[PDB]
């Protein structure tokens, strides 16, 4: 067994291709050796080494012992790999890094940082007598007994969480202590406050060890809630302030609405008012508020300006994960365009402080952003999409674009730019002028058959590379790459028409717009692009482009997508390069309103090209004076507030819209051009009415618990079976579930990688991928373990989508726990689950005194109150819906519902004592409702919570003594409507 | 033709400066290899107008 | 007979104030002399010049400080490498070709920590001194090189006070991991460079803590058959790991800088971690029978790399640990000479001071040392001396010897060994040395030595040197002459009256702050008459206490063994004179560094403990060039400074 | 450019995208044309009739009135309560992105409708030519340019 492996290592000890043998021998109980080698790309030799070592390792692992397996992992794991720089300890930031003029004597006082650290203070004196390294003085900040608590990132409302902690005792002698918890209102604890924070149960920590701490809580309210933890000992008392983040059930869904304010109609029709209506979505989680933020910025570029200049973050595409070099470049896109606006238009006076210091800061942030991409650069000055992966023509072109634009304000290394350009034109430009891709990275999915898809992708890549080379040409103006530009421009000229998609037509048009704008074929291409224009209005208020050609698809999209904004952006930039000012105003209005709070758009490419279009347009047209009185108010409610927008301040902070009324943004006679964006955030219980571009399936298994999450691509119309483009599999983990990071590492780090990048961020396992197949399923498999105990575990979500087409997606719910049944909660240890949901009255309870049934109905808090008959039961995810018939109405405070119309009720599934039987009648009285627009009519849905009075109501009178029961019931029912309390 | 195939070279004088030579006029030197090595060699590229 | 001696540093340093000494002899009437640094070889341009007056009031000795201005030198293609040193007077005019270097000053790059993790910020400043150890006030350029050799950022800053603060370098969120280099340089005029390193490592969350404790830090002959190793491991919540699987692999390593190692798949012994602690024993001999080696005579100064993997049994989690290298030590002692020039003066007792240190380079006391020696005279007749024995002084670590050799001896091949009562003959320390006789055509020799060197010279004390010459023409020598050098500059010079009523005479030298941390003394007399004047010289190296010119001291009030978090505390800084002070506060765990006084005396152009094969070599090994009408026969191509020899 | 001949024969239900899309009034010779007039389907196709919800703006107040359309080939008999209105779609673009209505009265007015979602610009321009031909010099109102 040892020799059988000594031969393997010795065979590949000095082989050039040695790792392929190594990660070939790695364990993979889910795929055969040939299936794993089928993904190998690093060449033919690597496939055979991988296959050999895989087969031999699998044969040796038959009926092994744990010691034999581990010893084998020792033999392989040492001779073949090299090394990797990494560290197991964190070191805090240093401090006191200052210089002082010491007149022979100077004392300075401060406060030691909050840390358990042996600090080392070092002084170095400089004078006309030379240098003096003082004796290093030590200062150990140390605590001998202290508590720490592990609070999870988020917790779903209703979940019973076990909060784990530890008290550390570094003293050599044990001691007594007690930890107590601070009761906050929304956080339901099983015990009760004494005087008001928990109870002190005295325990003992042994010397030089620790003791465990646990607190079970159940959040009833959503949001960030402060919880304190007190550690008391005979030598003192410490308070640890903590915060629990409570998240709603279901999926977060975010919609956007945009409005442009042109009070004098300079760029189009006058636009002084707009009404953002309050509309409740269909599957809204009950007892959750519809959040929506309002952002009113000063210019077309105002949103990006606020994004960069306000340093509270910020990524304009937070919904997209990091990992690709594209993300690192996109990080510098907004800062660049802000700098380009401020410098080209000379608008540095916007700052009330020193503009030179602000230009300094932006220059520094631009450089800081510029170092981020250095990691993705190879020795030959090519760039790789994935760190350590193969160099990509596509990404090298994009880096050349961003760097080439940035060089204007932060000069770039000419020798580096030259080597990158030459790596492009010397190796990956074909005789016909097109460019070919080296790596397997598929940034975009195009239509057509395999040959037609090939032509389309070749055209796209050639135009993209041409844009990059044009944007970076002035840094290294070589005749060789200009000749390359001529050949590529020729390929574009001859092969663009007849077009196969508006997308490739637009990008080819913009690439050619960067060169000779007088070639006849270019003019033909621009005409064909104009022919596909869509307009809203006549005379058009908006002008935009659909990415599909008209002769292939005549339907007009109702909402924008990334390809729509990107095609429109390329066409806009082409028109700006042609100085076609009459044609762009409705396009600018459309791109401006399609923008999003934060400055970004749908994906990455559309964002950068749209930002460039808006910015270049803003610099090309006259800068108008800015002066508006912008009033935002609710329709049937008070005025929210109003501000006077001027050039002094116009990047005002956003404002949250709390009230449930329709919003109205209006302005009088003004000068300028403002933007008004509203982001609506809701939480939904279902995903059925959403278009799924992926078949998804996900399960948890027991292994000899592991998550297996599979996806498969659903090709659109006329799309080939080759699979998707760059994809993302985002798996939200349930509360308290932790993923095995070794399994994920093993799935990306090897030559047989299944995924191209992974990360764990905020309870999400985010994997990225070059392509998800259409023919079959692709599955990520990784082990999971339970970090802390969670009761009433809320399901999590599994989302996969195309990185550059977030509209091609599919979201599915799953739970890691099988746990049923939910029969009953048994007495006490119960008030927290049944806290915020209804309790059914005692069946045929004759003690209810008819006047207590009326005073409860006439309560001003109780909005509605009437008698219904249940028609259907339904269980949807985490809630239960009851279809009932509205029989007799007894009260209506708010909107009205029709008699004998269908009424829906909803209760949290985790509520047992409100069990309703189909077909029985009930008297139901409660607060509030939801008014939805379904099909073409209204619908009302009523949640079942606390203070919702429900009672079983038989129709006949053969219930023995309940004859009298219905007597008093019909007494109340008779008295309520004849009075009007 | 001119800077078609002539190597160029970057070197260090006793003062620490970097200098490039081997490259005829009207051309640019493109140097391969880690930019921190003082002694680098590359080739000349014809440059444009 | 009238003679003149011009003393200058071996090499001229651009921008440095170079002090040039002139000492003339035989002249009774006063006269002036012009010292000059001009262009080579035409002497058309005068970089600088000074006039010195020589008189009886002056004792016919004077000094002139010249400076090669950097701006006066061309730039780029044909830079200046040499200048002409010229002395002109009524009596003589002599010149010499002097090489120049553009290395002037010191650039110390100080980063707050040596290891960084992503998203951290590197605090960096540069201490910049000129050749005279004063704030350079030159604008400085910093370059950052990533582990792949790419210059990724460059930033220059002007210097006002000698401390240059640079903006912080932000480590990227996903950086290139590995060894980063910072290079400091001056933007103009000079070729001075500074260099620092800092690593960027990827943080990985550890499951538990693993510690390895070897029996000793070195492996001697006693532990060559058995070496105890204790492997402990505990959870980060202060509990010992109950059960785990321990795997240990052993390797042989050449040096710790190179990450190459030769594994030994025979000693892959595996044990069980129980209740936090495991232990193994490594049979060095048996395991190193693999990979050749076989004996303990080999492996000396090589290292033993240790790798340990611990697999906790409950959760199956694994964590690794390593000891980079344990140096195999063949002898517990290492020998080195102290204050003993390897040059013989015929007729003078030759002293040898051996010094014994342990594996930590610490002076070991009470160590017996045996001294053997072979002698070769002019007749090639070899003679084996009788062995002598001393014991290491435990007050200074010194083991002193004095040797009486025949006047005709030319070469002394002496060997020293330790004689420990518990060490085998293999495990003793042994060092060999060769000393050559000073050569003089007039049989004229000079030997200097200053009472004795323990303790080291303290600034403020006095240096009582003894000057013993051996020659004919003894009682016709008029005076002695001396030059005191420190940090590559002639700081003092002069002449003392020779007493006709003694053989030796004490020259007193006040040790000043100018002489910190080391200095060199050259004493010479002139043998005159017919034929040609001859310079008979000797030199010694003076180790002086490392004392700051402007002493800095920092204290913490209140003084306590430990502090509590967030505690308000006062730091007191005290300096001898008004001084700038750069402060830093670093988590000491990063160190698991810099010493300026040693890197500062690289500007000393001298080598060895003093002496020389002849006069010209005495001047050369002291870092001096000289101009003389006396005999100046030097070795070949002796233009570059000496290089300190290694063994 | 191109030829503006589209959708022959004209079917109103086809011109209304089979009741799946909403249309906005962009040109009208009616001097009382409602500002920001948008018609959207308010129900399913039952028999030859079809519910149509009409939204429009009076001053700064949005209003909505329910209507019923009775479709017979190219003719549409719209009605709300007692008020009746006779229309005939006289032109429909090739992709049913815009159409030109003729409303009957003593002085018959002509209207141009287009997809609220937008239309192909060449077809929108064709509908515009048809409306300019029918209006024959009459003053046109632009209900969508009323700050909608
Ligand atoms: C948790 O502890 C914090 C810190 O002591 C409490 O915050 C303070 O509360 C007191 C009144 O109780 C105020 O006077 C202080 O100004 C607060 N300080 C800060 C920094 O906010 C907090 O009240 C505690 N919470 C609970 C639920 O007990």
């Amino acid at each position: 067994l040892q020799k059988k492996i000594e031969e393997i290592a010795a065979k590949y000890k000095h082989s050039v291709v040695k790792k392929c043998c190594y990660d070939g021998a790695c364990v993979n109980n889910d795929e055969t050796c040939e299936q794993r080698a089928a993904r190998i790309s690093l060449g033919p030799r690597c496939i055979k080494a991988f296959t050999e070592c895989c087969v031999v390792a699998s044969q040796l692992r038959a009926n092994i012992s744990h010691k034999d397996m581990q010893l084998g992992r020792l033999h392989m794991k040492t001779l073949l790999p090299v090394s990797k720089p990494e560290i197991r300890s964190y070191f805090p930031e240093s401090w006191l890094w200052e210089v002082h003029l010491v007149p022979r004597r100077k004392q300075l006082q401060f406060a030691l940082p909050d840390s358990l650290t042996t600090w080392e203070i070092q002084g170095v004196g400089i004078s006309n007598t030379g240098i003096c390294v003082a004796d290093t003085v030590k200062a150990k900040v140390f605590k001998d007994v202290f508590l720490e608590m592990n609070i999870p990132y988020s917790v779903v409302r209703g979940e019973q969480i076990q909060l784990k902690g530890t008290v550390y005792n570094y003293r050599t002698s044990g001691m007594q202590f007690c930890v107590k918890m601070s009761a906050v209102e929304g956080i339901c604890t099983s015990e009760s406050p004494v005087i008001k924070s928990s109870k002190c149960v005295r325990q003992k920590v042994e010397g030089s060890s620790s003791h465990l701490v646990t607190f079970t809580v159940l959040p009833l309210e959503i949001g960030l809630h402060n919880i304190n933890f007190s550690l008391e000992t005979w030598f003192g008392k410490e308070i640890l302030v903590k915060t629990l983040r409570v998240v709603p059930e279901g999926v977060k869904r975010e919609s956007y609405s945009g409005v442009t304010l042109d009070p004098r109609g300079i760029y189009g029709t006058i636009s002084r008012r707009k009404e953002f209506p309050y509309r409740i979505p269909l599957d809204l989680v009950p007892k959750t508020e519809i959040k929506r933020i309002l952002s009113v910025k000063g210019l077309l570029v105002g949103e990006i300006l606020s994004a960069v200049l306000s340093q509270e973050g910020i990524n304009i595409l937070t919904h997209l994960p990091k990992g690709s070099a594209e993300a690192e470049l996109m990080s510098v896109v907004p800062v660049f365009y802000v700098f380009h606006y401020l410098e080209t238009g000379n608008h540095w006076n916007i700052f009330h402080s020193d503009p030179l210091i602000e230009k300094q800061k932006l220059k520094k942030k631009l450089k800081e952003g510029m170092l981020s991409i250095m990691s993705y650069r190879n020795a030959d000055y090519s760039y790789s999409v994935w760190k350590g992966g193969s160099a990509s023509t596509w990404l090298t072109a994009f880096a050349l674009r961003v760097l080439g634009q940035v060089n204007k304000y932060v000069e770039q290394n000419q020798n580096s730019i030259c080597n990158s350009l030459l790596w492009l034109v010397e190796n990956y430009q074909l005789d016909n002028g097109s460019f070919k891709e080296n790596s397997q990275y598929q940034p975009i999915k195009l239509q057509g058959t395999l040959p037609v898809e090939a032509r389309e992708n070749s055209l796209y890549l050639t135009a993209f590379t041409v844009i990059g080379i044009r944007k970076a040409f002035d840094i290294c103006p070589l005749v060789k790459i200009d000749t390359a530009l001529i050949k590529a421009d020729n390929f574009l000229l001859e092969n663009t028409l007849p077009a196969q998609s508006t997308f490739t037509l637009a990008i080819s048009a913009y690439a050619l717009s960067l060169g000779d704008k007088t070639h006849p074929q270019f003019r033909s291409i621009v005409s064909a692009l104009k022919r596909e224009a869509l307009v809203k209005g006549n005379p058009p208020i908006y002008r935009f482009w659909k990415d599909n050609l008209q002769h292939k698809d005549s339907s007009v999209p109702n909402t924008g997508t990334a390809r729509m904004v990107e095609t429109t952006a390329y066409a806009l930039l082409t028109s700006l390069n042609l100085k076609d000012i009459n044609y762009v105003n409705p396009v600018i209005k459309w791109l401006s309103e399609e923008q999003r709070y934060g400055g970004g758009f749908y994906s990455t490419q559309d964002t950068i090209n749209a930002i460039e279009g808006l910015t270049e347009y803003s610099l090309l047209v006259k800068q108008l004076r800015l002066s508006m009185d912008i009033d935002v108010s609710y329709k049937h409610k008070g005025a929210l507030h109003n501000y006077k927008m001027t050039d002094k301040n116009f990047l005002g902070r956003p404002v949250e819209v709390l009230l449930n009324d329709d919003l109205i943004v209006s302005t009088g006679f003004g000068s300028g051009l403002a933007t008004v964006h509203v982001t609506t955030v809701v939480h939904k219980t279902s995903t059925s009415e959403e278009v799924c571009s992926f078949y998804l399936k996900i399960d948890t298994q027991d292994i000899e618990k592991r998550i297996v999450a599979c996806a498969s691509y659903k090709p659109s119309r006329e799309e080939s079976s080759s699979g998707s483009s760059h994809a993302v599999m985002d798996i939200s983990l349930p509360t308290g579930i932790s993923a095995n990071e070794e399994d994920l590492k093993a799935l990306v780090e090897g030559v047989d990688q299944l995924f191209t990048d992974y990360q764990i961020k905020d309870g999400h396992v985010i994997l990225q991928l070059n392509s998800i197949p259409s023919s079959d399923f692709l599955c990520v498999r990784f082990r999971i373990f339970e970090l802390f105990e969670v009761g009433f575990l809320s399901p999590a979500t599994f989302t996969v989508y195309e990185y550059h087409r977030p509209d091609k997606q599919c979201t599915m719910f799953y739970s890691t726990s099988n746990i049923k049944i939910q029969k009953v909660c048994e007495g006490a240890a119960c008030k927290c689950v049944e806290a915020d949901c209804g309790q059914m009255q005692e069946e045929l309870d004759l003690t209810i005194s008819a006047e207590t049934r009326k005073q409860t109905a006439c309560k001003p808090e109780i909005a509605y109150a009437y008698k219904v008959s249940i028609t259907s039961i339904t269980v949807e995810n985490v809630f239960v819906k009851y279809k009932a018939t509205l029989l007799d109405i007894y009260k209506t405070g708010e909107a009205v519902a029709e008699k004998d119309s269908e009424i829906t009720f909803i209760k949290k599934v985790t509520c047992t004592n409100a069990e309703l039987v189909k077909g029985r009648q009930y008297l139901i009285m409660g607060k509030e409702a939801l008014q939805i627009k379904y099909n073409f009519s209204f619908r009302y849905i009523y949640p079942l919570d606390s203070l919702t009075w429900i009672e079983y109501w038989p129709r006949d009178t053969t219930c023995s003594s309940c004859q009298a029961f219905l007597a008093n019931l019909d007494e109340f029912a008779e008295d309520i409507f004849l009075n009007g309390c | 033709d001119q800077c078609a195939n002539v190597t160029c070279r970057r070197t260090v004088d006793n003062r620490g400066k970097r200098h490039i030579d081997g490259c005829p006029p009207g051309c640019l030197c493109v140097l391969k290899g880690p930019d921190s090595k003082d002694n680098l060699d590359g080739t000349c590229y014809l440059l444009a107008t | 007979e009238q003679t003149y001696v011009i003393s200058a540093p071996k090499i001229f340093r651009v921008g440095a104030s170079e002090n040039i000494v002139i000492q003339v002899y035989g002249y009774t009437e006063a006269f002036d002399a012009t010292i000059s640094i001009k262009s080579y070889p035409d002497k058309k341009f005068s970089y600088s010049s000074g006039h010195v007056h020589l008189s009886s009031e002056n004792k016919f000795q004077n000094s002139a400080i010249l400076t090669i201005q950097p701006k006066q030198l061309p730039g780029g293609q044909n830079p200046v490498s040499y200048v002409y040193l010229e002395v002109v007077s009524k009596h003589f005019s002599k010149s010499k070709r002097m090489p120049i270097t553009y290395d002037n000053g010191f650039l110390f790059i100080h980063t707050d920590k040596p290891v960084y993790t992503p998203d951290q910020s590197v605090k960096v400043r540069v201490y910049s001194l000129n050749d005279d150890l004063k704030p350079a006030k030159r604008e400085t350029v910093l370059t950052f090189i990533d582990p792949e050799g790419s210059e990724v950022d460059m930033v220059e800053e002007i210097d006002h006070i000698g401390i240059i603060s640079f903006p912080d370098f932000k480590i990227p969120s996903n950086p290139r991991y590995g060894m980063w280099t910072i290079k400091a340089k001056y933007k103009e005029d000079f070729s001075t460079t500074g260099t620092a390193y800092f690593e960027v490592k990827e943080y990985v969350l550890p499951h538990f803590s693993v510690s390895i404790e070897p029996e000793y830090n070195f492996i001697g002959y006693k532990n060559f058959k058995n070496f105890e190793i204790t492997i402990k491991a505990r959870y980060f919540y202060n509990k010992v790991v109950t059960e785990a699987d321990v795997y240990i692999t052993f390797g042989i390593r050449e040096d710790l800088k190179d990450d190459q190692k030769e594994m030994m798949q025979t000693a892959m012994q595996n044990t069980m971690l129980i209740n936090g602690i495991a232990q193994v024993t490594f049979d060095s001999e048996t395991a190193v029978k693999e990979l050749s080696y076989y004996s303990l005579e080999d492996l000396n100064n090589k290292y033993l790399y240790i790798a340990v993997t611990v697999i906790e049994s409950t959760g199956g989690f694994s964590e690794e640990a390593e000891i980079p290298g344990i140096k195999y030590v063949l002898s517990p002692y290492k020998l080195n000479l102290v204050a003993t020039p390897l040059f013989l003066k015929p007729g003078i007792p030759y002293p040898i001071k051996v010094q014994v240190k342990d594996s930590l380079d610490q002076l070991v006391g009470g160590v017996p040392v045996t001294l053997n020696a072979q002698t070769i005279d002019v007749n090639q007749e070899t003679s084996d001396l009788d062995p002598s024995k001393s014991v290491t002084r435990v007050d200074d670590g010194v083991a002193s010897f004095v040797l009486n050799l025949p006047s005709g001896v030319t070469v002394l091949e002496f060997n020293v060994k330790t004689d420990a009562p518990d060490l085998p003959e293999e495990n003793q320390a042994r060092e060999g040395y060769r000393a050559i006789a000073y050569s003089s055509l007039s049989q004229s020799y000079l030997y200097i030595d200053w009472t004795d060197n323990h303790k080291a010279l303290l600034v403020g004390e006095h240096l009582n040197i003894i000057v013993t010459p051996k020659s004919p023409y003894i009682d016709k020598i008029t005076h002695y002459n001396y030059l005191i050098l420190s940090k590559g500059k002639i700081i003092h010079f002069g002449t003392r009256e020779k007493f006709s009523d003694a053989s030796y005479q004490s020259i007193n030298i006040p040790v000043t702050q100018n002489m910190v941390p080391s200095s060199r003394l050259l004493v010479y007399y002139i043998v005159t008459g017919e034929q040609t004047a001859e310079l008979v010289s000797d030199s010694v190296w003076l180790n002086i206490e490392e004392k700051c010119g402007n002493q800095l001291q920092v204290h913490l009030s209140p003084d306590a063994d430990a502090y509590s978090p967030g505690q308000t505390v006062s730091l007191n800084m005290a300096t001898g004179m008004d001084s700038w002070v750069a402060l830093a506060a670093v988590d000491s765990a990063v160190y698991g560094l810099e010493r300026v006084f040693q890197f500062l005396e690289k500007s000393d152009l001298g080598c060895g403990a003093g002496g020389g094969l002849n006069n010209a070599n005495v001047f050369h090994l002291a870092g001096l060039t000289f101009l003389t009408n006396a005999n100046a026969d030097d070795s070949q191509e002796n233009d570059e400074p000496c290089k300190e020899i290694l063994r | 450019e191109s030829d503006c001949t589209g959708s022959e024969p004209v079917d109103a239900f086809q011109a209304f995208s089979e009741g799946k899309e909403a249309y906005v009034l962009v040109r009208s010779t009616d001097p009382k044309a409602r500002d920001c007039l948008k018609g959207e389907p308010a129900g399913e196709k039952q028999d030859n009739t079809l519910p149509v919800m009409m939204t429009f703006k009076q001053g700064t107040d949005w209003a909505s009135t329910d209507w019923t359309f009775t479709l017979d080939g190219a003719k549409v008999t719209a009605t709300l309560g007692q008020l009746t209105q006779n229309r005939e779609v006289v032109y429909d673009s090739q992709s049913h992105h815009c159409h030109v209505d003729k409303v009957e009265k003593e002085v018959p007015d002509y209207e141009m409708w287009m997809l609220d979602a937008g239309g192909l610009e060449v077809e929108v321009e064709c509908c515009r030519q048809k409306l300019e031909e029918l209006a024959s010099g009459r003053n046109q109102m632009y209900p969508h340019l009323k700050d909608c």
